[PDB]
C-alpha cells in the first residue's frame, strides 16, 4: 500500500518538477486570516501545505515563526483550529499535512488527533521533536488512520539513525539544515527512494531552483510568513515565484 | 567505587517502562551531540580515575564533606521532631549545584569540548557552571532571560568576573524557560564543540540520570550522618523540588529503605488555586517538555503555563522524570509549600539558628516543621538545606519591611 | 602558653605590647572575661562544645586547595588557598565569634554587643548570638550603614539590633568606641565580643586561641597534601585576626616564612592607605599598645583601602611583638595590586574572594615569583568576595 | 612628703566647703580663648583647673566635652598648647592638673610631658585611660617632677583594685559615675584612706554643688562649663559664681 503524499510526488517528478511545500501557522494574524492565507497557498501553486500547531515553547522554530504563533497564541489560537485549518484547505482541493510539536498531541490524544486528523482531510504529520524512538503510538496510530509520517533528518544525522529515521518514515523524509542539504540528500538517496523535502531558509525563486535539482520537494516556511505579514498580495506573488522555482521543465 | 545502577532508567532513558517517564523528545539535529554524551558519560561513571578527579575537586575545591546540622531550636516549631539539615548551604559557590557543574565540566573536559553553554533563571546555575568553567578553563556562554538579567545585576558581574559571557534571553516571556529553548539552539548549532550544562535533574536521557549521580553525594553523605548523629536511619527525608536536582541527590541513598519516608516540597506561589504557583505535581500533569516526559504545567491544549514563585529555583513550570516515576510508584509524596509558608521559615531560621536559608530551601523547611506535627515528638526528619539565601536577603528584607520606602 | 602574654597581657616583657589601656570603670568585667576564659579555656565540656559547633554549624575542617592555575602568575610556585572563605557566614570571623557567644553564656551574661565596619563582624556576632539564644546589639559607623543596607537587614533578620553610630568620624573605630561605652554602662549583663586580635587582655591572646584552628588544620594539611612544611605561610592584616590564627602553628617551625600583607591604599607615599606597620608607630589606642596610624600629637589618623575589613587604623598586640622578634614580616599591597589579585583569582580558579584577601592573594604572587618554581606558600583566603562583587564590578567597570 | 594639691583641700576644710575643679578642654573655640575662659575660672572662684588634652577618640567622655575637642582638633590644636595653658593658669595665681588619655602623653614621652608639665607650674595629672597596672613609668615620673597621680575609682571597682587605686594616688582620688551610687563611692574610699575624694555627676547648678560638697573633698564640674562658654564667656562666669556659692553650703 502506498503513502498518502506519494501520487504528489510521483505527478511532480512525471513533470520535471519539485513539489512546493508551503508553510504557515495557524491563527496568525488570527485564524480567518491563516485560512484565508492557507487557501491562498493553494491557489497560487502549492502542491502541500504544512499546517502549523502555534506551540508556547517552538524549540525548533526561527525567529519570524517563533514571533508570528506568539502573536497567535496571543490571539487566542486553539489546537482545534489547526483541524479546521485542514478541513479548509481540503474543501478548497488543497493537500494539507500538520507540523507539531509533540506535547499538543499527547495532550489531545494521539489516537484521538490521528483520527481527527485524518477525519479533517489531513494526509500526515511532520513530528520535529519526535524521533522514532519515541514514536511507538504515533506508529500504530499512523496505520490505523493512514497517515503519513514525515520525520528529520539532519547534516549531522549519523548513518545508524539516518537509515533508522527514513524507514521509520512514510510520504517524504524532511532534510532540515554550503553544500551540505544536497549531501544530506544523497545520503537519504543512498538507502531509500522515498521522497525528500529540503527546508533551507527559501525566500526566492532562484534558491527553490537549486533545491528541485537534488531534492523531490522545496520546503518554504519562513519567507511565506513574512511575505503574509506584508500581506495577501505578497503572499501570492511570493508563492508564484516559487512555483516557478520548482519547476525545471 | 560506584554505586549500582538499581534506580536506572533503559537505554532509552525512559523510568518504569519502554513508553515510561524520561525517554527522548528531541530533534533528530541534537541526536548525535545527545549520543556522545551519552557514551562519554557512560565510559566516565565507571572510570576510576574520572571518579578521583570528581572526589579531589568535591573535597580540596567545593568543602566536602557537608556536615548534618541538628537545629535543637527548631524542634518547638516542628512538633518536638528533630530537624537535622543537610548543610549544602556550606558548599563553594553557596548551594548543592556545584557539585552538578563540577561533574558535567569535567566530562566537557573528558569530551575534548572546548566550550560550555548553560541556562540560569535568577543567576544561581549561571555562576556555578561560569564558576567550574573558569576552574577548568572551558569557554563559557551563559544564556539568562532579558528580564532576569536587567533585574539580577550583580549576577551578571559574577558572571562576567568568572570570565563568562553572558546573552539577554529577549524572546518569549524572557526567563528560565526561554533561557533553556536559546541554549537549546546554541548546542544545535554548535554540537561540534559545545557542551550543554544542564542546571537540574531533567531535559533528554541522560541528564537526569547524570545529574542525579553527580547529586547522589549528599545523601549517600547524609545516611552515614544521620546514622551517626541519631543512632538509626531517620523516619523522612524531605527537599524541595525545583527542577529535582538537589532533591534526588538526597533522596536516592534512602530508596531501599522501606521506613524512611520521602517528601518533596514544591512551590505553591500564591496558593494552588490561584492559578499564580509552580506546583507542578499537585497542579500539573503529564507531557512531554524540555526533552522529557514528565509532569508539567500545561493548560487543555498542552500549552506551557507560565508559573510564578517569590523564589527563583522553584520557579519552573516543569518536574524531573525521576520523581514522576518515583511519584507514580509511591515511593515518594509531593505536597505543596507557599510563598508565605516558606519566608515564614525563612525567618524562623533566621532567628533560631543563625542560618540564612535559600528561599528555595525555605519551602522544605516549611514543610519539614509541618511534617514534624504530624510525625511527632522524636521524629528524625533530615531536611535538605539546598542552599544559603544571602542572594535572598533583599527579596526576604522587603517581605519582612526591613527596607521600608 | 609559649607565646602568651603574662598576667596583665604584655607580649615580650620589657617592649610591653598588649596590656590593658582601659578605664578602672571597665577592669570589673576584664577581670571578670579573662577569669572566665582562663576556666573554660580548660574546661572539657565548653571545648566539646565548640568542637562540634565547628564541625556540625560552620563546616570545619576548611579545605586547603592547591590553586594550580595561578601558579604560571605566581613565579611557577604552588599557592595552596586555605578556604575560610566556606566557612557559615563566609570568613573566619564565624571562629571567633563562636568561642565567644559560648564564653558569653557560660558567663550568665544575656546580651552580647559588637562592633562592625561593612557589616562582617556585625553579621557573624549576630549569627552567633541567633544561635545560642543571646540578645544581640550591633554598633555600626553611620557612613557604614547608610551604604550596607543589606547587611543591617541581614542582622535584623538574625534578630539582632543595629545602632548607627553618628558620633566622631562615624566609621568602625567610632563604632569601637560607642561599644566601649555600651559596655562601660552594661557591663552587668552585656558582654563585648570583639571582632579582631586586639583589645585590652584578654582579647588578643582569647581571639587568637579561637582562631588557632585555621593554622593546626592548615600545618596538617599541608604536610598530607604537600609532604612537607610550606615556604612560607602569608595572609592579609586588618587587626589581626585570621593572620594570627593561620600563624601560629608554624610559630616554631623555623624553615616556615611567615608574611603578613596589609593595605596600602593609593600607597604609602599618599595618605590615603591602611598599612599600620608600615607606616604607624607604637601606641596606646582600643585598650592595648601596639602600633597604630596616628599624628605628631598621637592623634589617631584616618585609614582608607578598598577593602573594608583592612581600613583600621590599628593592629593586634601580638603582631607587634612577633614584627620586633622579626619572627614575621609585615609587607604592604595597595589596591590596584589587591584588585588585580582579585580578578586573576575569579577568572582562573573560580573562587570569588573578599576583597581583604586579595591582598594576600597579590602578596603571594609577589613572593612566589621572588621564591621561584617548586616552592610552597599557604595563603589564608580569609573571605569570599560575594559581598565585594559591586565594588570589583565598578572597578573593572562591568556596571551599564 | 604631702601632695601637691594638699594645701588646697586644706584651706577648704579650713572654711567649711568643698573645692571647686572646673574642666576645660584647650583650644575650645580656640587656643587662645580657652586660655581667656581657664583664667576666668580662676578669677571667678575655682579652686582647681582641670586643662584637658583635647584626643581624638575620648572614650571616657560624654557628648558635649566630646564635641569641644573634637571642635579643639578641627581647630588645630596641639599638645604644647596645653602646657602654655597651664603656664597662663598659673602665672594667674591659679592651680592647674591636666587630665588626659595617655597616647598623647606616650607620644610625647612620659618623663618629659612629667617635667614640661612641672616646668609650666602644673601640680598633677588626671589619667582616665591609665589604670595603676599601667603605671609603671608614670609612677617614676608623678615622683622625680613632684606631681599628684589622680587615678580614677568607679562604682563597679572590686575592694582589692579600689584600695589599690586609692593607694597609688596622690592629691586626689577622682570619683566617676557618669543617685546613691556616689555617696558611696567616696564611702568606700574614705573607709581605706584619708585622701580627699572628688566627683563629677555632671554638675550644672548650685544646688547640685552643695549636695555634692555634702560627702566629697571636691565638685567636678565639666559638660557645664563648656556649655556656658559656648553661649560666652559672661556666662562661664556667672554659672562658676554659682558653682563657688554651692561649695560652702
Ligand atoms: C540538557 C537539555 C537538553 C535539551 F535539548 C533540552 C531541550 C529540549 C527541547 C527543547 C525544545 C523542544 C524542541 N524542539 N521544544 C522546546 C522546549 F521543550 C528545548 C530544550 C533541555 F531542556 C535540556
Ligand atoms: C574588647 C575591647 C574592649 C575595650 F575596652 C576596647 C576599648 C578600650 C578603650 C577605648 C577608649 C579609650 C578610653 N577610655 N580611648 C578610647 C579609644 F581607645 C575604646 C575601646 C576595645 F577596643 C575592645
Amino acid at each position: 500500500e502506498a503513502s498518502r503524499l506519494g501520487p504528489v510526488f510521483d505527478s511532480c517528478r512525471a513533470n520535471n518538477r519539485a513539489a512546493l511545500i508551503g508553510y504557515l501557522p495557524t491563527g496568525y494574524p488570527d485564524v480567518p486570516a491563516s485560512v484565508a492565507a492557507m487557501t491562498a497557498l493553494v491557489e497560487s501553486g502549492c502542491d502541500i501545505i504544512e499546517v502549523g500547531v502555534p506551540y508556547s515553547d517552538p524549540g525548533m522554530d526561527g525567529p519570524t515563526i517563533a514571533r508570528a504563533t506568539e502573536a497567535a497564541l496571543r490571539g487566542g489560537v486553539r489546537v482545534r483550529d489547526t483541524l479546521a485549518a485542514v478541513e479548509a484547505i481540503s474543501i478548497a482541493g488543497g493537500r494539507a499535512v500538520v507540523m507539531t510539536y509533540w506535547n499538543p498531541v499527547l495532550r489531545y490524544g494521539v489516537d484521538a488527533f490521528a483520527r481527527d486528523l485524518a477525519a479533517a482531510g489531513g494526509l500526515g504529520l511532520i513530528t520535529p521533536d519526535l524521533i522514532p524512538d519515541e514514536a511507538q503510538q504515533w506508529l500504530a496510530a499512523s496505520e490505523e488512520h493512514r497517515l503519513d509520517r514525515i520525520f528529520l533528518v539532519a547534516p549531522s544525522s549519523t548513518p545508524e539513525r539516518l537509515a533508522a529515521t527514513v524507514e521509520a518514515s512514510r510520504g517524504f523524509v524532511y532534510a532540515a539544515s554550503s553544500q551540505a542539504a544536497p549531501e544530506l540528500v544523497g545520503r537519504v538517496k543512498a538507502v531509500s527512494d522515498i521522497p525528500v523535502g529540503v527546508g533551507l531558509g527559501v525566500r526566492s525563486r532562484a534558491q527553490a531552483a537549486q533545491i528541485a535539482q537534488y531534492a523531490d520537494g522545496v520546503i518554504v516556511g519562513s519567507a511565506l510568513v513574512t511575505a503574509l505579514t506584508e500581506g495577501l498580495p505578497r503572499l501570492r506573488a511570493l508563492t508564484g515565484e516559487l512555483a516557478a522555482g520548482v519547476r525545471l521543465g | 567505587i560506584a554505586e549500582p545502577t538499581s534506580h536506572d532508567p533503559d537505554s532509552g532513558g525512559h523510568f518504569g517502562g519502554p513508553s515510561g517517564w524520561g525517554g527522548r523528545y528531541v530533534p533528530e539535529a541534537l541526536m548525535a551531540v545527545i549520543e556522545e554524551v551519552t557514551a562519554a558519560y557512560q565510559k566516565e561513571r565507571v572510570s576510576q580515575d574520572f571518579l578521583d578527579d570528581l572526589d579531589r575537586l568535591q573535597a580540596n575545591y567545593a568543602g566536602r564533606p557537608s556536615p548534618l546540622y541538628e537545629a535543637t531550636r527548631l524542634s518547638q516549631h516542628a512538633g518536638s521532631a528533630r530537624i537535622f539539615l543537610k548543610r549544602e548551604d556550606l558548599n563553594h559557590t553557596g548551594s548543592h549545584k556545584i557539585n552538578n557543574v563540577l561533574g558535567q565540566a569535567l566530562l566537557a573536559r573528558r569530551m575534548g569540548k572546548t566550550r560550555v553553554i548553560a541556562e540560569t533563571g535568577a543567576g544561581q546555575h549561571g555562576v556555578a557552571t561560569a564558576t567550574a568553567c573558569a576552574l577548568l578553563g572551558l569557554d563559557c556562554v551563559i544564556y539568562m532571560g532579558g528580564i532576569d538579567t536587567a533585574r539580577q545585576a550583580l549576577n551578571v558581574a559574577r558572571m562576567r568576573l568568572l570570565g563568562a559571557e553572558v546573552v539577554a534571553v529577549q524572546t518569549g516571556s524572557k526567563t528560565l524557560k526561554d533561557a533553556i529553548n536559546e541554549a537549546f539552539r546554541d548546542w544545535v548549532a554548535n554540537a561540534d564543540n559545545t557542551y550543554y550544562c544542564f542546571g537540574t535533574a531533567a531535559g533528554p536521557h541522560p541528564f537526569p540520570t547524570m545529574v542525579r549521580d553527580f547529586q547522589r553525594i549528599i545523601g549517600m553523605e547524609a545516611r552515614v550522618q544521620i546514622q551517626g548523629q541519631a543512632g538509626r536511619l531517620p523516619d523522612a527525608v524531605v527537599a524541595c523540588v525545583g527542577g529535582g536536582s538537589n532533591a534526588i541527590g538526597i533522596f536516592h541513598a534512602f530508596l531501599d529503605d522501606p521506613g524512611v519516608r520521602l517528601v518533596g516540597f514544591e512551590a505553591a506561589g500564591d496558593g494552588v488555586e490561584t492559578g499564580r504557583h509552580a506546583a507542578t505535581f499537585t497542579a500539573g500533569s503529564p507531557g512531554a517538555f524540555h526533552g522529557s516526559f514528565s509532569y508539567l504545567l500545561q493548560d487543555e491544549d498542552g500549552q506551557t503555563i507560565e508559573s510564578h514563585s517569590i523564589s527563583a529555583g522553584l520557579d519552573y513550570p516543569g518536574v524531573g522524570p525521576e520523581h514522576a516515576w518515583l511519584k507514580e510508584a509511591g515511593r515518594v509524596d509531593y505536597r505543596p509549600i507557599t510563598d508565605s509558608e516558606a519566608m515564614d521559615a525563612f525567618g524562623l531560621l533566621c532567628r533560631m539558628e543563625g542560618i540564612i536559608p535559600a528561599i528555595e530551601s525555605a519551602h522544605a523547611v516549611a514543610g519539614a516543621l509541618k511534617l514534624g506535627v504530624e510525625l511527632g515528638r522524636g521524629a528524625v526528619i533530615v531536611v535538605n538545606l539546598s542552599g544559603r539565601g544571602d542572594k535572598d536577603v533583599e527579596t526576604a528584607a522587603k517581605w519582612f519591611g526591613l527596607l521600608g520606602n
